[PDB]
Formats: structure tokens, sequence, C-alpha cells
């Protein structure tokens, strides 16, 4: 499962996951697209 | 006549454009780009597959001195094992005693799955712009796709479209990309047939269907099997196995600019950077005159709720009194709030409760009610939600 910011500097971190996990995604200015496994990954966009 | 504007080049934006011909009626058009396509100039250099060393038949000169052979193939090799005393399943392979030799000849070969072995070292040339955008004018929402550089017409519903070019080229093109069997990997393409040991590109194919292939992987034959018919031939690891092993991230794994990468041809869907110059060639005969529409006058703009969020948060009533019944345009004459509708049915002295999406808390939204102006006020409070899925206003 990988995460990356929704803009120019994506910062595409990625980790193979084995156990139960609590991912703390940071709300970017362009948001955060995370693909955890094999679906289309969620794109967080933070409302003010 | 001709409406040249710049929509914000982003996926799914309700790009509203008020084509108001001076002395026509008010015209509005809401178009949104569904997908932009970045198509680079792929120029293949290296062919990538795993190299399989074809060892020859064993050159067992049983009771006989070895002879040299100049195997002038990719990685040909002849090696002399003195003391050829091999024994096989029928027994001792040499009826001579000690003066047998082992000529070991080993050549290279390409991947037998080389059709499946798709390592495309596409040394990338320039990029092509293609775009598909929907448009809602004349009460009609329909899509048009085109080579979006501005050198080819779109014409839908009597409406011309000059679409493109984009602003910038910060796109998913690298310099010399690699098609890793479906993947976009930005890579350093080596010397075409003169590649280094064990890297991604050990067996470099200068033609993707060619016959010459540069493979210097150190396929070295050792001393032979001691009494056994065996050619110990030590070679390097799978560099095509390594570059497929270290595939890394794809374009979706490596999305800069919010980029969406696709393959065969490599398409840059959602190149989220730059704004789209879109020029609607408005057919002017469809533009109804200013006396034609209902005469909207005596309106009031009352913001029923101000919630500064992504959704159409200022839902305000416009108590307006049209001249006759009809569909009057609602134009965002102010900069921030996008009207949720485009042209509402004004039937008479009634209230059109239209919604606008904005972000500014002290909002004074000036709107054109089909010819008229209204500056409505709203205290846009912050919405209770934290993170949403879509984009916002």
């Amino acid at each position: 499962l990988s995460y990356r910011n929704m803009g120019e500097e994506p910062n595409y971190q990625e980790e193979w996951v084995t156990h139960k996990k609590e991912v703390i995604r940071t709300v970017p200015t362009e948001g955060l697209e995370v693909t955890w496994g094999n679906n289309e990954p969620y794109k967080y966009w933070p409302q003010l | 006549y001709e409406h040249v504007t710049v929509i914000p080049n982003t996926v799914g934006v309700p790009y509203k454009t008020l084509v108001n011909r001076p002395g026509y009626s008010p015209m509005v058009l809401e178009m949104e780009l569904l997908s932009v396509t970045l198509e680079p100039t792929l120029s293949l250099d290296y062919i990538t597959c795993e190299y399989k060393t074809v060892i020859p038949s064993p050159y067992v000169k049983c009771c006989g001195t070895a002879e040299c052979k100049d195997k002038s193939l990719p990685d040909y090799s002849c090696k002399v094992f003195t003391g050829v005393y091999p024994f096989m399943w029928g027994g001792a392979y040499c009826f001579c005693d000690t003066e047998n030799t082992q000529l070991s000849e080993a050549h290279v070969e390409k991947s037998e799955s080389c059709k499946t072995e798709f390592a495309s070292a596409y040394r990338a040339h320039t990029a092509s712009a293609s775009a598909k955008l929907r448009v809602l004018y004349q009460g009609n929402n329909v899509t048009v796709s085109a080579y979006a550089n501005g050198d080819h017409a779109v014409t839908v519903k009597d409406a011309k479209f000059i679409v493109g070019p984009m602003s910038s080229a910060w796109t998913p093109f690298d310099n010399k990309i690699v098609v890793y069997k479906g993947d976009v990997y930005n890579m350093d393409y080596p010397p075409f047939g003169a590649g280094r040991p064990g890297q991604f590109g050990d067996i470099q194919s200068r033609t993707p269907e060619s016959e010459d292939v540069y493979a210097n992987t150190q396929l070295v034959l050792q001393r032979p099997s001691a009494g056994t018919v065996h050619v110990p031939y030590s070679q390097a690891p799978s560099g095509f196995k390594y570059w497929l092993k270290e595939r890394g991230a794809s374009l979706q794994h490596t999305a800069p600019f919010g980029c969406q990468i696709a393959t065969n041809p490599v398409r840059a869907m959602n190149c989220a950077v730059g704004n789209m110059p879109i020029s609607i060639d408005i057919p002017d005969a469809a533009f109804t005159r200013v006396v034609d529409a209902p005469s909207l006058t005596d309106m009031s703009c009352e913001v029923p709720a101000c919630t500064h969020s992504s959704d159409f948060g200022g839902v305000a009533i416009i108590k307006y009194a049209a001249s006759k019944k009809g569909k009057c345009a609602v134009h965002s004459m102010t900069n921030a709030v996008t009207i949720r509708e485009a042209e509402i049915e004004v039937e008479g002295n009634s209230q059109l409760q239209i919604s606008f999406s904005t972000a500014l808390a002290s909002a004074e939204f000036r709107v054109q009610v089909c010819s008229t102006q209204v500056h409505c006020a709203a205290e846009c409070h912050p919405p209770k939600d934290h993170i949403v899925n879509y984009p916002a206003s």
C-alpha cells in the first residue's frame, strides 16, 4: 500500500503490510492519494 | 462571436463561461474536461529480455587432442579442458587413456520468450496533446474529444472548439523511458548493445525484432566435470530478471503533478498542471437578442445558509420578476462562487433558490439574472466536515 501527495511533490511512500495497521495520512494541499492494495486508491482532500 | 477563455485545466471542474454578446441575450456554457492525454514520442533503443546462454554439444575429443574453434557469436567461447577422462551411463566415454581433451563451446542467445520479453527502451521525443471535454450549452451537455493542441477543429451543436495547447510540459515523460511489459519506468538507457554487467539492460537489443544483441554478462566456462560430461559455465545474474525484480514504481506509483500514467501508448491522463485555452467558436445566429428573453427585474438575493465548504454552500433565493416565462441564465458575475445551476426557469414574479459554491466567509456574490445584477451577502461559516473526496470551490 502506497501513499503520495496529490500535487507536484508526491512523496510517494509505500509499505508492504502484514498485520493490522493504523495509517496516519497527512492532508496535503493537493490532498493525498493512497492505494492500499489493489483498488483505486482514495484521494483525501481536506475541507477547511 | 468567438469566446476564447481559459478553463482551469483540472479533471471534473464545472468550467462556466458566460458568453454575453453585446446586444444579444445572456449566454452561458458549462464545460468540463474529462481527460487530457499526454502522448510522448516513443523511440525504442534497447530491447529488454533475459539472455539465455546456449551451451553447445560437448566437444569430448576422447583419446584425442583438443582443437580450437573461433565461435564468433554473441559471447562465444571455446575452452580446452586437458585430461578428458569423462565417464557416461554407457561407461567410460574415452577408449583412449589420458590424451583426451574437452573442447567446451558456449554461445549466448536471446530470450525464447522475447515476444513476451517487452523491455522497451523508448528514448522519448516530444509529447502530443489530446483532450476530451464535455460542454453544456444550448441546454445540451455533450462530450467532444480531439487532438488538443489547437490545430484541428471541434464542432459540436453548432459550436466550434479550438482546444489546446496546455500551459507546461511537466508531465509523466522522462527522457528515455522504459516500457517494462506494461509499466512506465523512467530509466537510464545504457550504451545500445554496450551495457554494463548485471544491470537492467545486460542483453541490450538494438532492434526490438533485430538479430544483433549486445550481451556482455560474463558467461564464463569453468573447468569441466571431473569424469562427468558437464560444462560448468558461470554467467552473471539475470539483469532482465533484476530490472523486472527491481521494477520500482510505475507512473501510478510515481505520479508527480497528480499524474495518471497509462501504457501502450503511454497516456498522461490527469496531468494536473496548467490551464486549458478553450476557444468556443460561438455560432452567432443562435445567440438570441437582448429584447428576446424574459425581462428579469426587481430581484432580491437572500442567502439562506452560508457554509464555507466544498459543496454549493450558499443556497440563496432570488425573488425576481421576469417579463415573460422562460429559461433565464444565471451567470456568476462575481469571481468566487460558482452557481450550481446554469440557467433557471424563471416563470414570473417568483424566487429562484440557486446554490453557489465558494470559500470566502464574508461573501458578496454578484450574479447576472439573465440581464440583471444582484450582490447577495452571506456569512459563510466553516463546515463541520474535515476531509472530503472531491475538489471544491
